[PDB]
């Protein structure tokens, strides 16, 4: 066989320790689900730096708590915006996932409160900005470089997954780069606690899985999908499915062909394969050995799973050092709240 | 080249999501 005893039984072992871990997380996990926190800090304990940001309901400021003197990412949500653009289940559930999870590689959510006019979330502020912008201007990633953040991402699906939550936006874009060279993942806007199928259209073209495209009802199967579109990403320095627009892209997605450029090593083209996996029944993370599929793939050999979850590993890239005040620049906008309270019975849970 | 046509696609920014 391809493993001795000693190697069989330390995997064995490995494996009895991911289950044990997990069902502590999902105990954990479960109370704060069903018992969310509320109104734990207030605008006046916060001065404000500088807008990061704006969207179509809400904006992200540079925060500073008035005593300790912490920085922040505050997000600040209009409540009759999220209203009128029919926004309000998503904002609510994104909040109340944030304040259950808890993982090394996860953003966290340090406050939350509401005032008559705003929601606010007052996240981890990681000044190093994110993946997208380091990956555009490096070119590609070594498969070193890319493995080390493949593998938590890894974990963090895992994790996720194991909490019946399905995550749905993975990208670049929504990887931070933290100041000791490991990921943050950001934006769990599009993530579901669901056991079984779901349906809607939702994620970014390069990244859909064909299922989703198809109209097919979808599982967490599609975060393992886009798992490979990341990884193909960072290597190659663009995407396996591109095109002008949307709909050629699709077209490829559900093609079932993917090209490899010549500098992918053979045991990357074979993980890929088995990720860009079109049949479900064939997908790794979708079959009988559930993640292991991975863990165990020869591209990870080199990778001790536990030493990337203590953080033990030295981080193949640091960001520049600049000071959480330092940080595209943005219009000013006051931060108006009104005498009168609105929308308060649609955001009660918040 | 690949990268060429990447570079021609106007998707080598920010993506949206859909
Ligand atoms: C996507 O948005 C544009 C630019 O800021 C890039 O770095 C990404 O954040």
């Amino acid at each position: 066989g391809h493993m001795g005893n000693a190697a069989a039984a330390k995997k064995g072992s490995e494996q009895e320790s991911v289950k044990e871990f997990l069902a502590k997380a999902k105990e954990e996990f479960l109370k704060k689900w069903e018992s969310p926190s509320q109104n734990t800090a207030q605008l006046d304990h916060f001065d404000r730096i500088k807008t990061l940001g704006t969207g179509s309901f809400g904006r992200v400021m540079l925060v500073k708590h008035k005593e300790t003197g912490n920085h922040y990412a505050m997000k600040i949500l209009d409540k009759q915006k999220v209203v009128k653009l029919k926004q309000i289940e998503h904002t609510l559930n994104e909040k109340r996932i944030l304040q259950a999870v808890n993982f090394p590689f996860l953003v966290k959510l340090e406050f939350s409160f509401k005032d008559n006019s705003n929601l606010y979330m007052v996240m981890e502020y990681v000044p190093g900005g994110e993946m997208f912008s380091h990956l555009r201007r490096i070119g590609r990633f070594s498969e070193p470089h890319a493995r080390f953040y493949a593998a938590q991402i890894v974990l963090t699906f895992e994790y996720l997954h194991s909490l019946d939550l399905i995550y749905r936006d993975l990208k670049p874009e929504n990887l931070l780069i933290d100041q000791q060279g490991y990921i943050q993942v950001t934006d769990f806007g599009f993530a579901k606690r669901v056991k079984g199928r779901t349906w809607t259209l939702c994620g970014t073209p390069e990244y859909l899985a064909p299922e989703i495209i198809l109209s097919k009802g979808y599982n967490k199967a599609v975060d393992w999908w886009a798992l490979g579109v990341l990884i193909y990403e960072m290597a190659a320095g663009y995407p396996p499915f591109f095109a002008d627009q949307p709909i050629q892209i699709y077209e490829k997605i559900v093609s079932g062909k993917v090209r490899f450029p010549s500098h992918f090593s053979s045991d990357l083209k074979d993980l890929l394969r088995n990720l860009l996996q079109v049949d479900l029944t064939k997908r790794f993370g979708n079959l009988k050995n559930g993640v292991n599929d991975i863990k165990n793939h020869k591209w990870f050999a080199t990778t001790d799973w536990i030493a990337i979850y203590q953080r033990k590993v030295e981080a193949p890239f640091i960001p520049k050092f600049k000071g959480p005040g330092d940080t595209d620049d943005y219009e000013e906008e006051e931060i108006r709240v009104s005498i009168n309270e609105k929308c308060g019975k649609e955001f009660t849970e918040f | 080249t690949t990268y060429a046509d990447f570079i021609a696609s106007g998707r080598t920014g920010s993506r949206n999501a859909i």
